[PDB]
Order: C-alpha cells, then sequence, then structure tokens
RNA sequence: UAGGUAGUAGGUUUAUUAAGAGUUAAACCUAGCCAACGAUCCAUAAUCGAUAAUGAAAGUUAGAACGAUCACGUUGACUCUGAAAUAUAGUCAAUAUCUAUAAGAUACAGCAGUGAGGAAUAUUGGACAAUGAUCGAAAGAUUGAUCCAGUUACUUAUUAGGAUGAUAUAUAUAUAUAUAUAAAUUGAUUAAAAAUAAAAUCCAUAAAUAAUUAAAAUAAUGAUAUUAAUUACCAUAUAUUUAUAUGGAUAUAUAUAUAUUUUAAUAGUCCUGACUAAUAUUUGUGCCAGCAGUCGCGGUAACACAAAGAGGGCG
C-alpha cells in the first residue's frame, strides 16, 4: 500500500476493456497507447495523432497531453480536434480542451511534459552563421566583443567558425547529400531562431643527415620521471583509461 | 659496453608493447629498477606517432624523453657509465662529445 | 543487457533516451514519479528506478556508481529564479560521447548512438573514436556518418512485399479517385514481386516516377524517399552546451553541462526532486 | 589513494631526493663563516656550553665548524688541466682524453652552478625577504588608518586612562 | 554441531563434508551449517529454486 | 531561513532526549539529514542542510525537536545585528558566485 | 609477571677496534641503575610508505600486490676470506636423503615441477629481440635476472545489434483507407497481465576472406606472433574526410556500358511478510515437511515452507 507501485496505467482516464472475447487475450496498457495512437494506415504509419508528422514554422511540437488531458488525435488537413465516440467512430469533442488553445507563450519550448527547467535552444539563423563566418575572416573583431556584440556565447561564436568553414568545405565539395539539402530545412523549422534584436625540447641540432626521431624534453631532477610505487589501481575499479592519439582506448 | 662502479641505466616501468625505459643513474651493485641514485628522465621505446599525414611528410614520430641534460653532468663528470642508448642520446643531444662513440656496429 | 521486463514496455512505465513510439507512449502516459506515499528509501528507489532508465540506461550500476561524481557544476555562468542544482546529477553522462550523441539527435537511441560509435560512424575532432564510453570535452566536435544519421532521422526501408502493398492499395485509391472523378488501372501482385524494377516501372503515379514507395532507391537501405523518422519532436531537445549541425550531420561538445536560474544543460525529463532522490541514493553509494 | 599522497596534491610519488652537486657550505659565504663561527649564545639555549663546567677534554667544547669548500679551488683539486700538451700520438687516446676533460668540465660547471644556487639562496631570497618586511607592514597599513567607525570602540578610553592599580605610595604605606 | 539444509540428506556416519557458517536459530546448539553440495552430501532433488544455497545443477530437460 | 535555502548557522538544540546537531551547508549540498528532518525540511523550504541525532533518535521527538531548533536556536542576521548594536554582512553575494 | 639488576649503575685505568661505550677482554673503585607514566619476565608479530582498503574526519585495518627496511636460505656454533659477511662459503657438530663407501655428496626459501598439508593459489613453456648483469682487448659467450607467451573470471576494463514492429486475407496528391472474411497463444473477466515480448521485415558489423604490415630497434637482430592495427580489385596521386580521373584487375551479351569476397548474434543469479524494491494471482502441504541476518514463519482459505504465473535486484 504505502509503496505498492504497480502498472503504469494512463494517469488520465482512458476507455477501459470489458467482457473480452475468450480468444481476445488483450491488455489495458496496450489499448491505452493504442488510443494515444490512431487506426494504423495502409502505409503502416498513423495518418492522425496530436503530433504525428513534424512541425514546419519554428514553433516546436512537444507532447502536451498534460494540458489536453489525453485526447490527442487532431485532423491532418483541417488540423481539427476529434475524440473516440461510444461505438468507435472518431469525432469532435463538445468542450474545447482549453489552455491548449492559448498554450502559455514560452511553455511551447518545454520539451519534457514535466521538468519546467529544460527548454530547447532556438536554432541559429542562416544570416547569423553566414555573417559570422565572414566577420572572422575579414577582421575578426574580438570574438569576445563580437559575441557580446552578437549575444551568442564566446565559445558559441567560435564553434560556429569551425562549423561554417566545414559547411562551406562541404558546399564546395557538394558532399551535402540531397537528403541534407532538404532534411536540414525541416530541422530549421522544428525549432525557432535567435539573434532577434536583444625553447620547447632539445633538437636544435642539424635535423638533416641525422634527424631527432628520438625527440626529447628538458626537465629538472626531483620532479621528473615515473615514481616508485604508485600502486597501479589496475585491480581496482577506477583505472585511468586514456585514449590513443591514433584512436585506441589505452591505459594511462 | 658501458659498465662501471657508477652507471646510468634504463629503469623498466612501462607495460607490454611500450615498456617506457627510465633514464636513471644507479650503482653497478644497485639493480636496474632498484631505487636509482637519481632519475635523469624516461626514454619511450616507441617513437610517439605523429599525424599520419605528417608521418607521410618530413615529420617523423618522435619518442618523448624526460632526460635531464643538466643533471647528467653531475654524474658524467663525477664518472657514471650511461647506457649505450643514453650514451648516444648524450652524444646526439650534445650533452657530450659524439666521440663518446663506442665504435659499435651503429 | 537490453531486455529486462522490456525497455520499450508500456507496462514498464519508464522513459528511455530513444525516439521509439512505445517509449513515447510512456513519455506521455506518465505523471510525476509517485513520491507522496513512499518513505525515504522507496522515494530514493523510485527516482533511481526511473532516472537511470533514461539517464544512463546502457551503463551498468557498478560503472555508474563509479562514474557518478558527488560534486556537481552549477555555478550559473554570466546569466532571480533558483538554479536547478541537483538537475546536474547525471551531467557525467551528458559529458559522455554516446549520451551526447543522442543529445545531438544523430542516433535514434543512446544504445544506437553507442552502436554508431562502435561502427566508427562517430568521429570526434576528425578522429574515428569507436568508444561510446569516451567522455566528450569542451571544444570536441563529434560527427556521425550521414547515412547513419539518415537511419536515425529517417524510416527503415520496407520489405518489397510491403512496398507493393502500399502501392497496390494506393493504386486502388488512385483508381477510386479516377472512378470518383467519373461520378463527379490496378497493377499486378506476384508478377510485381518477380522483379523490383519491373514492379517499380509498372507502378507509376503522379508522384511515383516508376518507383515503389519506401523502396524508391533499392540501393539505399533506408525508406525512400527518406520518410523522416516520426516521434522525433517529442524528444527533439537540443542542448546549448552541445553544438548540433543536422545539415552536415556534425555536432560539437561546446562545454560541460552548466545549470542556470531555472535552467539545466542536462536534458532531464525528471523533476529536480526526482533527480534529488536519485542523487541522494548515489551519494551514499546506492545504499 | 594514500591520505599522505592526497596531502601532497594526491598524485605525489616518492622519489630518491637528488642531492645537489655541492656537498657542503662553501667558502664563498664569508657571512656563513661568522654565521657558523661567531660567538654562540651560551645561555638559556643549550647552544654553546657552561663556562664553569669544564668540558670533557678531547671533545670539541663547542660545535665543530663545518668545513667551507672552495668551489673554484676544489674544482681543479678534483679535476686540473692535463700536464703535457697532446702527449698522445694515438687518436683513441686523444678522444678518451677529450671525452675525459669533457667530463671534468661538467663537474666544473656543476660546482659553480650549485654555488650560484647557494648564492641566490642567501642573496636573492634575502633581498626578496626585504620586500616581505615592507609588504607585511601593508597588512596594518590600510587597517590602522582611522576607520569611519572608530569612536564606537573608543568610548571607555578613560577606564584604561585611569590607573587601574597604583598599589601604595612609600609614606602612604608608612602611615598604614 | 552442524545443520543439514534442504528437504533430503545423505548423512551417513563417516561421510566427509564441508562445514560452513550460520546459526540454526531453533536448534539451540548448531552454530555451524554444512554445504549441501560437497563431499558426500548431495543436492536436494527437483530442488527448483535457490538451488546454489541448496546444491543443484540447472535441472536440464529434453 | 538564510538565503531561503538553509539554516543560519550550525546548531545543537537538545529536545528532551534527542540531541540534534544540524549544520548549514554550501548552496547545492542536497538535503542530507534524518528521514524525518528531510520531510520537515522538504515542507519548511530548507533545501541545503546536514546533521545527526545522537542519544535517542525518537522519530516523532526528532520532528518536534527539529521545528523547535528552527525557531529557538536560529536567530536571523537582523536580530544579531540590531541587538549587538552593530551590522553583520553577507559576503557570498559580494562575490556573485 | 612486582619487584628486577650484579657487568648490573656509574668511576677510573689497560686490551683490542677507523673509532666513543661494560662492547668485549682485563684490572681496580664505588653503589648504583630500572620500576604501577608498568620494570624485569612471558606470549604474539618481520617493519614501513607519497602502497592498498574503509570513512565525513580523526582514524581503523592490511601487508597479496608497488616500493623501502630488516632477517634467513636445514639447524647450531665457529673460522678464513675479504673494505664490508659468523657469507646459500668453509669448518665441526646436528637432522634427513644419495654416489654405494670418501678426514664423501646433497639440503629447490632461484625457475619449472612433484608428494604432503589446506577451503585455496599456475607451465617440468619460448627467447636472449628489448632492458639490465658477469666474463672478454675485441669477435660474442652466459644469463629460469628479464622480456614474452601458457593456466586460473582472483581483480579492473571493455564488448556481447540495433531500427521497426501485436494477425492474415478478399474487394474497392490525397484523404477519416474502406468493408468483408475469418482465425487470434499464455494467463485473465477488468485497471490482470505475459507482451515489442516473440515473428517476418529490416540494417549493419564481429567473425569468415583476400590485401596488408606498421611499432617495441636497430647497425642488424622482434622470442612474442595467428603481430597490432589497417583493410576491401587495385594502384596512381588526387581532393577535404573526400572525390573524380586514369590505367591496369576484372567485365557480359554480342574491347565497355558497368559489377567489383562474404557476414551472425547469444545470461544467468538471488529475492518478492517487515526491515528491504518487488499487488495477478494460484497451488501443495499441514507446527509436518522446510525456511530463517533480524523480527519470526508453519495446527481450517501460508505474501515467510515447495512450486506456478507475475515481478524486483546484480550482471
Amino acid at each position: 500500500h504505502f509503496s505498492r507501485r504497480r502498472i503504469a496505467y494512463p494517469f488520465y482516464p482512458f476507455k477501459k476493456l470489458g467482457r473480452q472475447h475468450p480468444k481476445k487475450h488483450d491488455t489495458n496498457l496496450k489499448t491505452a497507447m493504442r488510443q494515444f495512437l490512431g487506426p494504423k494506415n495502409y502505409k503502416g504509419e498513423y495518418v492522425m495523432n496530436k503530433y504525428f508528422t513534424v512541425p514546419t514554422n519554428h514553433v516546436p511540437n512537444y507532447i502536451k497531453p498534460d494540458l489536453e488531458r489525453g485526447q490527442s488525435l487532431e485532423h491532418p488537413v483541417t488540423k481539427k480536434p476529434l475524440q473516440l465516440r461510444y461505438d468507435g467512430t472518431l469525432g469532435p469533442p463538445p468542450v474545447e480542451n482549453k489552455r491548449l488553445q492559448n498554450i502559455f507563450k514560452d511553455r511551447l519550448l518545454q520539451p519534457f511534459p514535466s521538468n519546467p527547467h529544460c527548454k530547447t535552444n532556438y536554432v541559429l539563423s542562416p544570416q547569423l552563421k553566414q555573417s559570422i563566418f565572414e566577420e572572422i575572416t575579414v577582421e575578426g573583431l574580438s570574438a569576445q566583443q563580437v559575441s557580446q556584440k552578437y549575444g551568442l556565447k564566446i565559445p558559441r561564436v567560435e564553434a560556429i567558425v569551425k562549423l561554417v568553414s566545414v559547411e562551406n568545405s562541404w558546399n564546395r565539395r557538394n558532399r551535402v547529400s540531397s537528403d541534407l539539402k532538404t532534411m536540414d530545412e525541416t530541422l530549421y523549422r522544428m525549432f525557432p531562431v535567435f539573434d532577434s534584436d536583444a625553447t620547447k625540447v632539445i633538437y636544435g641540432e642539424l635535423v638533416e643527415g641525422e634527424r631527432s626521431q628520438y625527440k626529447f624534453t628538458n626537465a629538472k631532477v626531483g620532479k621528473v620521471g615515473y615514481r616508485y610505487g604508485s600502486g597501479n589501481r589496475d585491480n581496482k575499479k577506477d583505472r585511468r583509461i586514456g585514449f590513443n592519439k591514433l584512436g585506441q582506448m589505452v591505459y594511462i | 659496453m658501458t659498465c662501471g662502479l657508477v652507471r646510468i641505466r634504463l629503469a623498466r616501468f612501462g607495460r607490454k608493447n611500450s615498456p617506457v625505459y627510465n633514464i636513471v643513474v644507479a650503482n653497478s651493485r644497485k639493480a636496474r629498477d632498484a631505487k636509482p641514485i637519481e632519475v635523469l628522465g624516461t626514454y619511450v621505446p616507441v617513437p610517439s606517432p605523429v599525424t599520419k599525414r605528417e608521418l607521410k611528410r618530413g615529420v617523423v614520430p618522435i619518442k618523448d624523453v624526460k632526460l635531464d641534460f643538466d643533471r647528467t653532468k653531475y654524474w658524467i663528470g663525477v664518472g657514471a657509465q650511461p647506457s649505450e642508448t643514453v650514451t648516444k642520446l648524450l652524444r646526439k643531444a650534445g650533452i657530450l662529445n659524439d666521440a663518446w662513440a663506442t665504435s659499435k656496429n651503429s | 543487457p537490453r531486455k529486462a521486463n522490456l525497455l520499450k514496455s508500456l507496462a514498464r512505465g519508464r522513459v528511455r533516451t530513444s525516439f521509439n513510439k512505445y517509449n513515447l507512449f510512456n513519455l506521455y502516459k506518465k505523471g510525476g514519479v509517485d513520491l507522496k506515499s513512499k518513505s525515504l528509501y522507496q522515494q530514493k528507489w523510485t527516482a533511481k528506478q526511473e532516472t537511470r532508465a533514461y539517464h544512463g540506461e546502457h551503463l551498468t550500476e557498478k560503472r555508474w556508481q563509479t562514474v557518478f561524481k558527488p560534486k556537481l557544476d552549477s555555478v550559473a555562468q554570466l546569466d532571480i529564479k533558483e538554479t536547478p542544482f541537483l538537475l546536474q546529477t547525471f551531467a557525467v553522462l551528458e559529458k559522455r560521447l554516446d549520451f551526447a550523441l543522442f543529445r545531438a539527435m544523430f542516433a535514434s537511441s543512446v544504445r544506437q548512438a553507442r552502436q554508431f560509435i562502435l561502427h566508427g560512424n562517430v568521429r570526434v575532432n576528425g578522429v574515428k573514436i569507436k568508444h561510446p564510453s569516451y567522455t566528450l570535452k569542451p571544444g570536441d566536435m563529434f560527427s556521425v556518418k550521414p547515412d547513419k544519421v539518415l537511419e536515425a532521422l529517417g524510416a527503415k526501408k520496407p520489405s518489397f512485399q510491403e512496398a507493393l502493398k502500399i502501392d497496390k492499395t494506393q493504386i486502388v485509391l488512385w483508381n477510386k479517385y479516377v472512378k470518383e472523378a467519373k461520378t463527379e488501372d490496378p497493377i499486378k501482385l506476384s508478377e510485381l514481386e518477380g522483379d523490383e524494377p519491373k514492379a517499380r516501372k509498372l507502378i507509376n503515379l503522379p508522384w511515383q516516377k516508376n518507383y515503389v514507395y519506401g523502396r524508391q532507391d533499392p540501393k539505399k537501405p533506408f525508406f525512400t524517399p527518406w520518410k523522416p523518422r516520426p516521434f522525433l519532436s517529442p524528444f527533439a531537445i537540443l542542448p546549448h552546451h552541445l553544438e548540433i549541425s543536422f545539415k552536415t550531420c556534425h555536432a560539437v561538445y561546446l562545454r560541460d553541462p552548466v545549470a542556470r536560474p531555472g535552467q539545466s544543460e542536462v536534458i532531464s525529463p525528471f523533476d529536480v526532486p526526482v533527480h534529488e532522490r536519485a542523487y541522494m541514493y548515489y551519494l551514499r553509494n546506492g545504499k | 589513494m594514500g591520505k599522505g599522497a592526497a596531502k601532497y596534491g594526491f598524485k605525489s610519488g616518492v622519489f630518491p631526493t637528488t642531492r645537489s652537486i655541492l656537498k657542503s657550505p662553501t667558502t664563498k659565504q664569508t657571512d656563513i663563516i661568522n654565521k657558523v663561527k661567531s660567538p654562540k649564545p651560551k645561555g638559556v639555549l643549550g647552544i654553546g656550553y657552561a663556562k664553569g663546567v669544564k668540558h670533557p677534554k678531547g671533545s670539541h667544547r663547542l660545535s665543530p665548524k663545518v668545513n667551507f669548500i672552495d668551489v673554484d679551488n676544489l674544482i681543479a683539486k678534483t679535476v686540473a688541466e692535463p700536464q703535457s700538451i697532446k702527449s698522445s700520438n694515438g687518436s683513441a687516446q686523444k678522444v678518451r682524453l677529450q671525452k675525459a676533460e669533457l667530463r671534468r668540465k661538467f663537474l666544473i660547471e656543476a660546482f659553480r652552478k650549485e654555488e650560484a644556487r647557494l648564492l641566490h639562496k642567501h642573496e636573492y631570497l634575502q633581498k626578496r625577504t626585504k620586500e616581505l618586511e615592507k609588504a607585511k607592514e601593508l597588512e596594518l597599513e590600510k587597517l590602522n588608518k582611522e576607520k569611519s567607525s572608530d569612536l564606537t570602540i573608543m568610548t571607555l578610553d578613560k577606564m584604561m586612562s585611569q590607573p587601574l592599580l597604583r598599589n601604595r605610595s612609600p609614606e602612604e604605606s608608612e602611615l598604614l | 554441531s552442524a545443520y543439514i539444509p534442504g528437504e533430503g540428506h545423505d548423512a551417513q556416519e563417516h561421510s566427509i563434508v564441508y562445514v560452513r557458517g550460520g546459526r540454526c536459530q531453533d536448534l539451540p546448539g548448531v552454530k555451524y551449517h554444512v554445504i549441501r553440495g560437497a563431499g558426500d552430501l548431495s543436492g536436494v532433488v527437483n530442488r527448483i529454486s535457490s538451488r546454489s544455497k541448496y546444491g543443484a545443477k540447472k535441472p536440464s530437460k529434453s | 531561513r538564510y538565503e531561503n535555502r538553509t539554516i543560519y548557522g550550525d546548531i545543537d538544540f537538545r529536545y528532551h532526549g534527542v540531541k540534534l546537531h544540524l549544520r548549514s551547508a554550501k548552496p547545492g549540498f542536497g538535503l542530507r539529514v534524518n528521514h524525518v528532518i528531510f520531510e520537515i525540511c522538504e515542507c519548511a523550504g530548507i533545501k541545503d542542510l546536514s546533521g545527526k541525532v545522537y542519544k535517542s533518535r525518537n522519530d516523532m521527538n526528532i520532528a518536534k525537536g527539529t521545528i523547535e531548533a528552527f525557531t529557538k536556536a536560529q536567530k536571523t542576521l537582523d536580530e544579531v545585528a540590531l541587538g549587538r548594536g552593530k551590522k553583520l554582512v553577507d559576503v557570498r553575494k559580494v562575490y556573485y558566485s
């Protein structure tokens, strides 16, 4: 009782099951999700579900079955709300779900339908990325000042520098698969857009006819090479698993 | 070819494949890995691999050596016997005359 | 190591780091982790039994209990609301490459992210890192093979029979459209199954240029014309500490997750108290 | 991890200490001379001895002065320049002689470098401690200056100003 | 003094066994238990669960 | 409450037999105290405390004891100041973590 | 274990000693010295760290492993040697085995390995290629140090496959696909599931196959070693991870217009009255039979025994 913790039956009320066919052999948790879903289509997907396909206008479409109780089968073309009727014919509701009509403004950027502290960061605009790539390779006014000048965080703008340059390289090489040539457009429209106002080692010797493959490093006795002891915590469960420059997990 | 009362050897602390040698100065009686008189540095057997493109170019993988050039002096002078490798290292690093050559097949 | 009472189990009311609809059902078919009739232990346990299933599902308990770091990073960088501090409990996972790959949405699940890394599809700073255990560091760009990203952000190629069924039903609908137009040609079956091009050429529609739906490109083993993967927006969370470039299928580890007044870089679908109970449990080494 | 290691920045690692090539205080410290020679305080401190107590004869009554090695003087006493010129007419012999003087020159440098280490130890650190003397007086520099609110504490000055205990005057006791 | 666990034993005077730790709570004397699975002691039959503690190899099937 | 999260200063109120010894902790240190003190702290607001109960951990008494500590041995900063005739200060914000 | 101590306590003067001292040896004085803040005596134990474990910290434990110190090489003593050894030597004795009778030889606490003891701990391996060590002017000789592999889940670590999916039929851009034909397992009579669980689809890689070939080391020499990796017809270098272009490799029908080896998947184990996460029930038994850290549980519907379903742990 004080703990119990059983099946995760939908928190919201959902049409249950009764006097099942002896062969029906069915489950409630299945019918529930089944209603969160809509009569499967030939194509095999679900022509209708509050959020079946994908958004297309910078406004994200995060699950809000909280505000809308549970009914979540809007029309594909008329974007018109429906609900399941006694016999089993999809049809409109007699009461506006409320709130879902005037969804709290910012709330739209609240991915999880619980944590009120996780918010999707609006995508960056093409112009920002374009203008930003040029600013560096033109004068590169202090990224620190330019980031302040452009809101974006200091390591934010600098990250774009590498991305845009790589994007440009890809554009020149046209590597960008016809897929990305479109897919990206859908991502650009699943989230919003920001920027709206608001003397080192020993080797000085002749490196020709000799070479310092056996390169070195100067140091001072006392604080230098390996130590006698350092119980190799290799039989313990916190070993130092460094990664080879080549690309291989390698022990410290 | 480099043995005497005071010597400079390579302590073994590296694992398999890459047993990083440790340029250490120890007495002849003292064992190689036995706490040496002083640790000049560590000489990796495998040259630290450089960028594969750099490897294709003039750049060559270079072993990382912690050898303390100024420190060996106190020993070279007093009179230690650096391992042939260390001997060569000193010769190549300019620590001592290249003529410290032992005229081996090298 | 990937089954239990089911990872995508409507009965197992636990969210996973995935984009699957059985996992999605549990995203919406769930209220706050029940914590009003439980004692400290049961309160801690419910949290763990729930946070882990999403925050570090693949990793083992022994590993996590060693990976979890008591001290957390929450100093709100240049940014009054209260900083969700204990929401950075599983920040170490967000730091990990495999977890961050799901955050970059270049893999359907963190498990698929691990596989993509294992395949060598994941390359960090141009280095083909095949270790999902690797922990990404500030300024570490992590890129996944575009085809793998397409697989993660696109539907899978249907069986040739399924493609024919979709077309033949659509062809019947097309015939109905023509018949309805009259009021206002069916293709074969076994013959179509004989050869994919034969069926593709025979099944031609205004949109179908002599191809079959889902198998428009036989060479591609992904649905064609790359039907975008569904149930993506429900889990479409893009971290500010993780740069993401779907266009180039590239991502960059900008910085370690940093909590801010009413904001946490950690993508946590669990409440701060839920994270708190789990965090408290791990603080005493899962006691 | 050893709680000891932890104290020394966790990662520590015990290492045989590298003794400086200079083995003893040098003659290049003519103040160290009197520093380790000038009269000892034979008083409360055991340093020194008791004048009345006759020390056991055959024993240095006071602490023996540590010998001050002359770096340059010894340098050659240890390794002086060969007497003949190229007495050798054999190459290997000349190479061994050169390899040789080469090893002496490093010892010559080591002694001088170690002396320089001792020199700055009683020179650079000394003039760097001078800045400590002046830098410390800065602790009370900003503090001693009258702070806006100092009248509050300075309110019972009379109590300390008044003689708390004046005992009794000579005649004042006499009458008693 | 030991205690034999499981429902079925092969206690034959002069057998050799492997003694383990544990109280018998009821038997006010047996402060040491024995292992149903070593020496001459056996493994309960059809023992379907907790087999290890009670000695038994995955009852295999055809 | 101090900074609306933890107690003002380390306390040691002894209620009947229970000897509670709660200590204020840095912002972040979660709720680390006896189950009961946790639920009181959960409802009071304290979200950063730490302590221990010695002689007699009388569950209920711990609860009466805890709220008694919060009201008896937790003088706010103002009081300390007005009373002593001075003004104590807060330095953590003067740094803006 | 309450009194201990007579070279003991100190003093002086000799012997020897690199050398001070009852340190020995010697000689002679004096009466001390230690002790209930534990003497003397007995028992146990190799010691320790910047090593390992546990905790909040003080600490607490260990002593395998890393490394430092000691001490011993069957026992005892002594002796020579020798800077330094009561030397894993020698000497004589002691204990126990052999050449088969020596004023003999051996003593595995060097590496393998055997028997024993024990709950319990490995190959009668390969190489001197590396790093050292001894001999030698050098040539290079030796090296069970050492480096390598073998056995052993003892430890750590990493991997151990995703995506998608609750039937199957027959008819008839989009969009409310639309009827019908049925069937349709394990529970179950509804908030009682098992169950996306299986299944086909689907997608890869591990491996399998060519190709390959780094680096430990070079002057050469690599024991390991089926090398590690890379690696997919190739070079050729392109260009940017990448690409096109060239020839050869290989290409059919009748030289080129392209192909360009193949490819999987699989967990147990403990618990489910409370402590302590584990509600879908049911069954058998009958204070027996068993379980049980602790509370206890078993005599007529046992959540605690023994099971089934269902489930929760660790992996």
